[PDB]
RNA sequence: UCGGAGAAAAUCCUCCGAAUGAUUAUAACCUAGACUUACAAGUCAAAGUAAAAAUAUCUUUGACCCAGAUA
RNA sequence: AACGAGCUUGGUGAUAGCUGGUUACCCAAAAAAUGAAUUUAAGUUCAAUUUUAAACUUGCUAAAAAAACAAAAUCAAAAA
RNA sequence: AAGAAAUUCGUACAUCUAGGAGCUAUAGAACUAGUACCGCAAGGGAAAGAUGAAAGACUAAUUAAAAGUAAGAACAAGCAAAGAUUAAACCUUGUACCUUUUGCAUAAUGAACUAACUAGAAAACUUCUAACUAAAAGAAUUACAGCUAGAAACCCCGAAACCAAAC
């Protein structure tokens, strides 16, 4: 045996250190531990993408709850705020709903205000002048 | 050159027995079928404890090869230049010394800012002075060789080179002969018109 | 895996022993000595591979050619079998035809 | 590895920037070998860059210890009590300078 | 017995880590530990706070 | 040389600072990692993957290409054909100009070999050197040269400048001694006789037009003049030439060296030549 | 057999109502095309794959400027279904060396030569 | 073939190649046409002429014949009066 | 095994033949460029030269080795 | 103590176009399973593909008329 | 597939008993032993040991350290984890590995687990790096820019059988 590997202790500990919080022989038996660690790492990597999407779903639910309190559906709240040139994102809208209820009510009133102008505008046929809150600030 | 000097002498005596050379192993251990075991034909196969080695060292092995004669001569010229340009070469008229005490030689090396190890070259082994022979005999890092013994590897191992004036002429003659020479019609040990 | 629980004794190497200090001397015996001797003549080793190199089949055949007539019966039988195995490997087996 | 590891919340040591900003790195130690190939880049760092780093950061105490050494090592200590150690073995001058700045920040 | 001094040396460091966990050392003031100069540290204290 | 000045600045060269020339070493790949491990480059399991594919030239069972072609005597008798190293007049002039061949003395295969102008391999069926016409236009040397074969144009160039060319036959044993005389001398044998040409080559070396060494001298003047008229030059009377004695020198058909008779022993060590006195031996060598 | 298709010429002969709908004059035709890839060439025949790379439309929703000349149009007709063709419009004229660095292509198809990022005022 | 021979440890020539093909030094190989001596009474005159010719070998065939012969057969031979003297070299070959 | 024909470039798809003879104005040698083709084998051919004073006309197959027959 | 032919050793590392296996990381490219011959169809050799390096110049898409066919591919001027 | 000879070369380290980019208890001899044990016989054929200067100092210590257990059974829900979370489990996401099968796994093989051992090897041509260059090579070889040297390569286990001599 001229040349025998002498570092196998540390190569084994590379895998087992990640497996110590498993249950069963997965947490201490290298042949089983290595297979489990590889699935845990694959799950972690794919969960990084999924985490962003799940957070957005949480925000939309929380925004729907907040807007429904004032009588507005989620699509009405979002689109009409956009039509007012307000670019607050869904993550920030949740922070305002939970921690700034008075400000969020103003946004609901603004969104409903713009929504009503749109209803009148469509029936207006274009002869009627544009709504006060329906004006767009141009940029160049 | 230095790698040639190290690797052309090398013979490794590492060996292992193949499955054919380990004691026993002739009979088939158990039948192919109706055993529930892995199939085997000998208890000395590489998979077994005590079996033969599949690809191990085989017998005495040699690493012999030869660098071209011009290449090996060119290496010595490069090594001599390196010692001179790096202020590690010291030309001396003769190796005569006042005393035979090895301490004197070591002290002189310190005084002149020579290295921890010194290589001393003399023209021929037979005529080398008695005083230097005694001094170098007991010194590990001061080594005395004749001119025919000069080589690249020893020059690298020793920090400073000491050449006598006659040795320098000897060295120039042999090395410069290598360029401006013909290829050999037959080995140079045989008589030639103008070669000693 | 299990590891030593103690440090092994330190290895002490004398780099200036006579063998290490004088390694390489007379490797230029030919060019610096008028070519009376070739440097290979300074190689110490088995009679059949002094100043020679080859693959294992060549080495086995060379040993038999040199000292085959002075070999023990066990050794010579093993050497001859090694030749036939290597002969079949090099001349019939491999990726490249 | 998230569930196999610890986590914490975003924080500062002592409300670091509310009133005035204080540099958390307070001590750097550099161990060198005078004559060793692996410590060459660290030796060049001391010759050229260590003095400038010390002047730029007057609140960090820098200790340079040339001594017989197999691997050069940088030890960084912070005000909160954390200690970080870095192997500098055979790194170029730029890498060591780049790493040293990261410890300060 | 596998060849090598290095693996033995590595595992010694692992042993030290385990020993510390089981029987943690009694805390010692930084003045006792190496790489300490009182005069320089005092000046750095002032410079740190911009005072 | 500024490069040597760079060495002055740098640290000492030693066994710890050595490096091979860049790109002088490729990497050896072992089948251990996933890239080159696994199937290890042998492909899927089969005859080739197990290492037992048929021999080179086997085409899967159909009659192979190298066997379906008829046998024909391209190389019949190849090892028994005589080969002549070609020496051109261009190369001969180059050697004379650089001093590697001495035009003052007669030129034989030994002189050409000594000056490295030609490389002879007797073991590889060389029977000597043939003069080759190439370079004839620019050849301007007066030379006495002995070759095994010669061409009409090559002979014309030699004679026009005032030199002499003869074609002589050396047997395989004689050729080796002529090419490398000194190794022969160290053996300690007496100089052997030179065998006459095989019956096939007798007509060639007994013909004046080829300047054969066994040809009739009386027929040389006619042959020499004929080339002069054919190739438009005036034949030079070489007897008047001061170096006529050297130019006229020719070896005896049974002599290998100019001044050494068959049967002598060359004692190089003591700088002596030993000659036999036994009558029967002298008859053998004189023959 | 799925094969390359030759469209009848009548498809590309417009009607008077078409000019009113899209607001393009049959005279003074526009010079440069704005073309964007809005579909994938996966699951499409290789000839459609080839032209998309020739036209530079490898990335989707990134506009490419092309010449409104018959040879280019022939290639565009091959991949007409995978792209959106919009006429390049120059309200303020061609960009000059001074304004070459201040341009911006609007979603309307207009290449403005002055881009300020300020309220119109 | 034999890559490492028992006695000398060398490659061995396939003599059936040496008995059928001629190697020109440039790297080309010559051969005869199969059947050029067979059943000539039923072959057309043009067919017989095609059979009589010496023909070159392809790159793969040349590569195979190179593997099946040793270096001795690839050397320069200076035969007096060689009839292939001119065909051992390539002229005006740009490629 | 190969050739002819339909489907029409698939088929265990459907047919006819060939391992030919007849016919003779006897049908050379040499040589550009091409076809066909895994390889092997198989096709067409200007120019030049030579016999004569229009080609052969109907319309296919077996390699290497090895044995024969001769001048 | 499993005889269509005992057992042991040796030849022997028998041979196996068959089953199984063939141990670090990173980067890049990638066929196709088509045609031909083979006691050949569980294999092999050649073509074809693919690939690395090098040389120097046109390639890919398209492609009018116009022929060849019968009354969407082959060919590929100019251009783009 | 096999394969000469003629003919050239070679005084081999010489001196005295030396040497290792050989193994270190599954290695290196099968070996602590041809023993124990197995077979009527020929024959086959193992395993293992570890204190200190002193045991005429009571036999040493050293190590979160393998699997396995114990200390400490479990608590709706699910390839056993991942995202997370104030929170271990609850909520959400998620059809074990290898090998093959057509690129397909709810297929079919193989794996109770731990430790150690356990499988790519050669230089004809080609490429890269250098020496010298119409010549290169330390004799025999190649050469119409070559020649010389270096570096770069082609696995493991497994039959039924066949033959010789013993029992
Ligand atoms: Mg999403
Ligand atoms: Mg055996
Ligand atoms: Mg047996
Ligand atoms: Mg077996
Ligand atoms: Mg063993
Ligand atoms: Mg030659
Ligand atoms: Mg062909
Ligand atoms: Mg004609
Ligand atoms: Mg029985
Ligand atoms: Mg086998
Ligand atoms: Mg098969
Ligand atoms: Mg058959
Ligand atoms: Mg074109
Ligand atoms: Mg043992
Ligand atoms: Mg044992
Ligand atoms: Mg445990
Ligand atoms: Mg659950
Ligand atoms: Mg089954
Ligand atoms: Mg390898």
């Amino acid at each position: 045996l001229r040349n025998r590997l002498t570092d196998r202790y540390w190569r084994v500990q590379e895998v087992l250190k990640h497996a110590q919080h498993f249950r069963g022989r997965k947490n201490r038996c290298y042949r089983l531990a290595v297979r489990a660690v590889t699935r845990a790492f694959v799950k972690c990597t794919k969960a990084r993408r999924l985490k962003k999407r799940n957070l957005r779903t949480l925000w939309i639910n929380r925004i729907t709850a907040a807007s429904q309190e004032h009588g507005l559906k989620y699509p009405a709240f979002i689109v009409n705020l956009i039509k007012c040139q307000v670019e607050l994102n869904r993550k920030v809208l949740v922070d305002l709903a939970i921690y700034e209820p008075k400000t969020f009510k103003s946004l609901a009133a603004l969104a409903k205000r713009r929504q009503q102008e749109g209803f009148a505008a469509a029936l207006g046929d274009g002869k009627e002048p544009e709504g006060i809150f329906s004006r767009v600030v141009q940029y160049h | 050159v230095a790698i040639w000097q190290r690797n052309f002498r090398r013979i490794s005596y590492a060996n292992t027995k193949t499955r054919a050379e380990v004691s026993g192993g002739g009979r088939k251990p158990w039948q192919q079928k109706g055993s529930g075991r892995a199939r085997h034909g000998s208890i000395r196969s590489p998979l077994w404890r005590g079996g033969g080695v599949a690809h191990g060292p085989r017998g005495p092995t040699s690493y012999y090869y030869m660098l071209p004669m011009k290449v090996r001569a060119l290496g010595l010229k490069v090594a001599l230049t390196v010692k001179l340009m790096q202020d590690d070469l010291h030309i001396v008229d003769s190796l005569e010394l006042p005393t035979a005490d090895p301490q004197y030689l070591t002290e002189l090396a310190q005084y002149r800012h020579w290295g921890s190890s010194v290589l001393l070259v003399d023209l021929t082994h037979e005529e080398m002075p008695k005083n230097v022979v005694a001094a170098t005999s007991g010194l590990n890092s001061f080594n005395l060789i004749p001119a025919v013994g000069l080589n690249v590897y020893s020059m690298l191992k020793h920090q400073t080179l000491v050449l006598t004036l006659p040795s320098v002429a000897f060295l120039e003659d042999k090395l410069l002969w290598q360029d401006s020479r013909y290829t050999p019609l037959y080995p140079f040990r045989l008589p030639y018109s103008d070669f000693p | 895996a299990f590891v030593r629980l103690t440090l092994p004794p330190p290895k002490v190497v004398d780099r200036w022993n006579e063998k290490r200090a004088l390694f390489g001397v007379y490797d230029n015996i030919g060019i610096l000595g008028n070519f009376e001797k070739h440097p290979k003549e300074l190689i110490k080793g088995p009679v059949w591979l002094r100043g020679w190199r080859g693959n294992e089949l060549q080495r086995c055949v060379r040993k038999k050619k040199f000292v085959g007539n002075r070999m023990f019966i066990e050794d010579l039988h093993n050497l001859n079998k090694r030749i036939s195995y290597l002969y079949k490997h090099f001349n019939r087996h491999g990726k490249y035809r | 590895t998230g569930r196999g590891t610890s986590s914490r919340f975003l924080t500062s040591v002592l409300h670091n920037g509310l009133g005035r900003y204080v540099q958390q790195l307070q001590r750097l130690s550099l161990s060198l070998s005078r004559d060793a190939p692996s410590s060459r880049g660290a030796r060049e760092f001391v010759e050229r860059e260590v003095t400038d780093f010390a002047r730029r950061n007057p609140g960090v105490v820098v200790y340079v210890n040339p001594r017989p050494c197999a691997m050069p090592r940088i030890v960084a200590e912070y005000l909160n009590g954390a200690v970080r150690e870095e192997n500098v073995n055979s790194k170029s001058v730029e890498e060591i300078k780049s790493l040293v700045q990261k410890l300060a920040d | 017995v596998k060849k090598g001094f290095r693996a033995a040396f590595r595992f010694q460091k692992e042993l030290e880590r385990w020993r510390l966990l089981r029987c943690p050392p009694p805390p010692v003031r930084r003045s006792e530990k190496p790489n300490w100069d009182y005069h320089a540290e005092v000046q750095a204290f002032g410079s740190r706070l911009q005072e | 040389g500024t490069s040597l000045d760079l060495l002055r600045s740098l640290p000492r060269v030693s066994l710890a600072n050595l490096k091979p020339s860049p790109n002088s070493r490729k990497r050896e790949r072992r089948p251990r990692d996933r890239r080159r491990g696994r199937k290890c480059g042998r492909g899927h399991k089969g005859e080739r993957q197990r290492g037992t594919r048929p021999r080179l030239g086997f085409e899967g069972g159909q009659t192979p290409f190298y066997i379906r072609i008829p046998k024909y005597g391209f190389n019949e008798g190849h090892s028994f054909r005589h080969q002549y190293q070609p020496l051109s007049l261009r190369r001969l002039q180059y050697l004379i100009d650089l001093g590697r061949v001495d035009p003052t003395q007669p030129i034989d295969l030994t002189q050409l070999v000594n000056g490295r102008g030609v490389t002879i391999q007797p073991l590889k069926r060389d029977y000597g050197v043939q003069l080759v016409e190439e370079g004839a236009d620019t050849f301007q040397a007066k030379i006495n040269i002995e070759v095994q074969l010669a061409s009409e144009l090559a002979i014309a160039a030699i004679e026009k400048n005032g030199g002499v060319v003869t074609t002589a036959f050396y047997d395989p044993r004689s050729l080796e001694i002529l090419c490398k005389p000194i190794p022969f001398f160290l053996r300690g044998q007496p100089i052997p006789k030179r065998m006459l040409p095989p019956e096939s080559l007798v007509p060639y070396y007994t013909d004046a037009k080829n300047r054969g060494y066994l040809a009739d001298p009386a027929k040389f003047p006619e042959a020499r003049l004929e080339l002069a008229m054919k190739f438009g030059y005036v034949l030079p009377d070489i007897t008047k030439d001061e170096l006529f004695r050297m130019l006229s020198a020719r070896k005896d058909p049974r002599q290998i060296f100019f001044g050494l008779a068959p049967g002598w022993v060359v004692n190089m060590a003591d700088k002596k030549i030993l000659k036999p006195t036994d009558e029967n031996l002298l008859k053998y060598y004189s023959s | 057999k799925f094969t390359k298709s030759r469209i009848p010429d009548k498809v590309f002969q417009p009607k008077p109502e078409d000019h009113e709908k899209y607001g393009g004059d049959p005279q003074n035709p526009h010079k440069l095309h704005i073309v964007t890839r809005i579909r994938s060439t996966k699951r499409r025949p290789y000839w459609e794959k080839d032209t998309i790379k020739m036209l530079g439309l490898q990335k989707a929703h990134s506009p490419q400027i092309h010449k409104n000349i018959p040879s280019v149009n022939a290639k565009l007709k091959v991949v007409k279904h995978l792209i959106r063709i919009q006429p390049l419009k120059l309200p303020q004229g061609l960009p000059t060396e001074e304004t070459m660095s201040s341009t911006c292509l609007k979603s309307t198809g207009e290449l403005v030569v002055q881009w300020h990022l300020k309220p119109v005022e | 073939l034999t890559y490492c021979s028992t006695r000398k440890g060398k490659r061995k020539t396939v003599k059936s190649v040496v008995h059928r093909f001629l190697r020109l030094h440039s790297g080309l190989w010559l051969r005869r046409k199969a059947g050029y001596k067979k059943k000539l009474w039923k072959k057309s005159t043009a067919r017989k002429k095609r059979l009589r010719e010496f023909v070159f070998c392809s790159k793969t065939q040349s590569k195979l014949l190179d593997k099946m012969t040793t270096s001795f057969w690839k050397r320069r031979n200076w035969y007096a009066g060689d009839p292939y003297q001119m065909y051992h070299d390539r002229t005006n070959l740009r490629v």
